[PDB]
DNA sequence: GCATCCGTGAGTCGAG
């Protein structure tokens, strides 16, 4: 299973809509380039090389993780798509 | 060329696909159950390796 | 190459101890024979025998104690007793005691180099007029002996205990594949030991690989 | 050249040569056809200052998942004794390539009274079950099926 | 086992403990000597096997024998297939098959 | 492993004491397993027999094969005082383990069966 | 065996007759008749399938064979009689769900 | 109560066969010990096999060769079962030359004889030759550990050289007895035999030693704990 | 209201 799942499904009135904050959030920290995001450095999501350990290049297992900590914030009509984009391109340029 | 290919991108791929899923589905599709998904193992060999408690 | 050895503790009473990589089944090559060495020829000390003054046999009850016999003994089965004298093969520790009180292994008459790991363990309660004493033989052996197998007497009216030697209380091994660059095949060996504090997993197992090690020098003179 | 290596004067492979994915079998050239090099194509080529060529490539190669030796050729040309091809073909290759096949995972295998698998697991004879005078089993069927 | 009992060995401890489980499974005759116990499990097919892993035997006595096997015309090495971009057909434009 | 032996050379034999019993067995009188009468109640030799301490002990004991899984016992489990067997046991704790949660998975399991 | 037989696979004598030469490509057999036959042996053909099919010579020179003797093995056949698969010692046993 | 260490017995006959006996061992040890060896034994004991080939007039296996009545398949597969030792363990590898023709049957003997190298079953046949049959062979023979397919070592001396799978493990079988034993105080104790079988390039004992030198070897490795 | 005609349906993926 996904960690947290349960919880996960948990903080929504609807699993699809779970589904969609993820897909968004992924989306938004790929864009910005993982800059913009909410966990701090003990919480990156990490992989296995031969090397060592790197970012998880995985969006999508970080969208959860911050999920899970509640430093996020979801819902409709939150903000002007406009606004939104352009403060999160002056705050996070690409 | 498969004659051209080194070992580091077998590993390179395997930083490709991580957390990522794929579907695997067989037919006849009856129900929805008859696609899932499931995080990949890459293996040597060339049959793909499935878990004793989907097969159902 | 040369394998990693990794351990993690929680306490004296249990450890985990991985090994990685190891070549195509050499995992359960490792592991098995560790296992069967550390849950008997690990060196300990168990409750071999009990005499209790007025009990004649197993299944009797004590009157002023709410426990039978049985339960006493199982209790007693449970008591961790170290031997600081690394020369000492046995014990006898009595204990007396009476009236409105709960007996733990504290109330077991201080004895020569002798640890009570756990001096906190209940034993018996006893109401007014309730009255307990009683002797116990604790023995420095291997492994695990029934009885009936060792049937050991100091005298009459002892009843004879099952011997749990082994500190080790529970050994449980995993291997499973690992890839080290092109080979797929390797083996990665992680294994679970459970002490009673005794001994500590660590030590147990250097004492098996030990033993093991030396069983190997067996092949040496025909 | 390590592209042509066991293609023999003719452009065919040489028989006996291990042939794997991508590999060529039978070398072929095609003339292009009308072209329209883009400007890109055109300032590229300015700064190599090499020629587009006439013929594009067209060599029969060895699909994905197959290969092997190569043991036979086949040439047919056109106006040489004995052989008459379709009308408009020049010329036909054909390239015989074998291999030797071990069994492996996800091959299939029977019985005659009808209990057929796939092999899930190759072991090692030290993990196969064995009889006390150490003769190793060599192939473990599941109670289940019968 | 003739062979066995001829080169100078006796019935092995693991023997013993399979064939104990087996009287207990009523396989066997009880009282009966080890090697006619044996011998009796063997008239039913059945051997005493030792797990390669571990040395210890198989708790029950199993069915082992010569079983003719054949490899069929199905193999991965025909069957395994992927794609990620390819051919497309032409009035349709979806991949060909 | 959760299945239990039933065996028939004991067939219902009643003891006024245990260690009759035992003695009996000794003689190869009476099976392990075998239903049998003491005193008044119903029991078998292997619980009288054998009686552990705690779970850990009964693995131990089936691990150098003074017992089989399948063999009933005695196990004193969770404060209580159980007539089962080491497989049981054994089942019952893999899904604690599994389920890192010891009070449920002894609610969720049927133990008897 | 008659299947082998029927479906021409193995390669067998005319007559009865003493072989003459022997190799992996052919065979020679010397009849009563005192007439030389040579019999060519098709070596590693393709088939529909892609299995392939070869005979291998299952006599050696100077032996003495008679009419209906086997002079060569089909594919999958062992002297003569089919062989569709191989005998393996097998045990009925579950093995880790494997 | 401690045990003390046990009497090692050896019965062999010639390089090919052994047993080993242990006595007497606690009770449980009879496997402890019996089994970590038949797996080595059996796995990780280093040998010699035939890693290629190379026929005279010959491009690959699918061949067959003229006067001969062998196809080049059997032929490797025949080549496959020669077992050879090398006498100087500082040498990994060598070169076997076979030229023969004429109404023979060839055998391993009819290799030319090379320094501190024995082939222990000059018997083992290899091709079946006819009149003007000429058989003229180079066969490579490497030292190296368990089983190591053609396709993975892909081993080629020559330009039409045939890389043969390799089989390197001397050892052919290995059983290990179990049985009761008593020192009269003690019952219960267990006699170890192992009974271990070779294609006699290295020898039963030769065998059980490196086996046991592996598995101290891999003991070592508990040494530096992280 | 019933007989009878025509027209439309009748698993999936694979290989080929
Ligand atoms: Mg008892």
């Amino acid at each position: 299973a996904e960690p947290g799942i349960d919880k996960l499904f948990g903080m929504v009135d609807s699993k699809y809509r779970l589904t969609v904050v993820v897909a968004k959030r992924a989306q938004q920290l790929l864009r910005h380039g993982f800059k913009n995001t909410v966990l701090e450095p003990e919480e990156r999501p990490k992989m296995q090389t031969l090397e060592g350990l790197f970012d998880d290049p995985n969006a999508v297992t970080w969208a959860m993780k911050e999920l899970l900590t509640g430093r996020l914030v979801f819902g409709e009509n939150l903000v002007p798509e406009d606004r939104l984009q352009k403060e999160m391109e002056r705050l996070y340029p690409v | 060329r498969q004659r051209d290919i080194k070992d580091e991108v077998w590993d390179a791929l395997e930083e490709v696909i991580h957390g990522k899923v794929v579907l695997l589905n067989r037919a006849p599709t009856l129900h929805r159950l008859g696609i899932q998904a499931f995080q990949p193992v890459l293996v040597e060999g060339q049959s793909i390796q499935l878990h004793p408690l989907v097969c159902e | 190459k040369a394998p990693v050895f990794t351990v993690r503790t929680q306490g004296r009473e249990y450890g985990e101890f991985v090994l990685e990589p190891l070549e195509r089944g050499f995992g359960v090559t490792l592991g098995n024979p560790l296992r069967r060495i550390l849950l008997s020829s690990i060196p300990g000390t168990a409750v071999t025998s009990v005499y209790i003054e007025d009990v004649l046999h197993e299944f009797s009850t004590i009157p002023g104690v709410k426990e039978d016999v049985v339960e006493i003994i199982l209790n007693l089965k449970e008591l961790v007793v170290r031997f600081l004298n690394p020369s000492l093969q046995t014990v006898t520790l009595l204990l007396k005691a009476e009236g409105p009180k709960e007996v733990k292994a504290r109330d077991f008459l201080p004895v020569a180099d002798v640890e009570i790991m756990n001096p906190d363990l209940h034993i018996a309660t006893l109401e007014e007029g309730g009255r307990l004493n009683m002797e116990v033989r604790v023995d420095r052996g291997v492994g695990y002996v029934p009885a009936e197998k060792h049937g050991i007497k100091d005298r009459i009216n002892a009843i004879p205990v099952d011997a749990v030697f082994s500190p080790v209380r529970r050994v449980a091994f995993q291997v499973e594949d690992t890839r080290l660059g092109q080979r797929t095949d390797l083996d990665k060996l992680t294994l679970r030991i459970w002490t009673d504090g005794s001994v500590t997993p660590l030590e147990a197992l250097n004492q098996a690989v030990e033993i093991l090690r030396e069983h190997l020098t067996y092949f040496s003179n025909p | 050249e390590a592209a042509l290596r066991d293609l023999d004067e003719e452009g065919v492979v040489r028989i006996g040569a291990e042939v794997k994915p991508g590999d060529i079998l039978v070398g072929r050239t095609s003339f292009k056809g009308e072209s329209e090099p883009t400007p890109e194509e055109r300032l590229l080529r300015s700064i190599f200052g090499e020629k587009a060529r006439d013929v594009k490539d067209t060599s029969l190669r060895v699909p994905p998942g197959e290969g092997g030796i190569v043991v036979r050729t086949v040439r047919l040309r056109r106006g040489d004794p004995g052989v008459e091809l379709k009308p408009g073909v020049r010329e036909v290759v054909r390239v015989y390539v074998a291999q030797k096949r071990k069994l492996q995972v996800g091959d299939k295998l029977a019985n005659r009274h009808g209990n057929k698998g796939v092999v899930a697991k190759i072991l090692p004879v030290e993990d196969m079950p064995h009889l006390p005078d150490g003769t190793p089993v060599d192939v473990i069927l599941n109670p289940l099926g019968v | 086992f003739g062979k066995r009992k001829g080169e100078g060995f006796g019935v092995d401890k693991r023997e013993v403990e399979v064939l104990r489980r087996a009287e207990k499974l009523g396989l066997v005759t009880p009282g009966k000597t080890p090697e006619e116990q044996l011998k009796e499990l063997f008239l039913q097919g059945k051997v005493v096997l030792y797990d390669g892993r571990t040395g210890e035997p198989i708790e029950g006595p199993i069915v082992v024998g010569q079983m003719f096997i054949m490899k069929l015309y199905h193999m991965v090495e025909d069957k395994m297939h992927a794609r990620s971009t390819g051919p497309y057909s032409l009035i349709t434009q979806q991949p060909l098959g | 492993i959760t299945q239990v032996r039933k065996e028939k050379k004991g067939a219902g034999l009643e003891f006024a004491t245990p260690e009759e019993a035992l003695a009996a067995h000794e003689r190869g009188e009476v099976a392990l397993n075998a239903p049998i009468k003491v005193a008044g109640r119903e029991t078998s030799v292997g619980r009288l027999k054998y009686v552990f301490a705690n779970p850990d002990e009964a693995l131990l004991a089936v691990a150098h094969g003074i017992v089989d899984l399948q063999d009933v016992v005695t196990v004193r489990y969770m404060g209580k005082r159980l007539e089962t067997s080491p497989g049981r046991i054994l089942f019952a704790r893999i899904v604690a383990e599994a389920v890192e949660d010891e009070k449920v998975a002894w609610e969720l399991i049927q133990l008897d069966v | 065996e008659r299947v082998v037989r029927d479906s021409l696979a193995a390669l067998y004598a005319e007559e009865d007759g003493e072989v003459a030469k022997v190799d992996g490509n052919r065979i020679v057999v010397r009849y009563e008749d005192g007439r030389l036959v040579e019999y060519p042996l098709r070596r590693f053909y393709r088939s529909n399938q892609g299995t392939a099919l070869d005979q291998r010579p299952r006599v050696v020179v100077g032996q003495r064979v008679r009419k209906g003797d086997l002079l060569a093995d089909g594919p999958a056949s062992e002297n003569g009689f089919l062989a569709l698969g191989q005998n393996v010692l097998v045990a009925i046993m579950p093995f880790d769900g494997y």
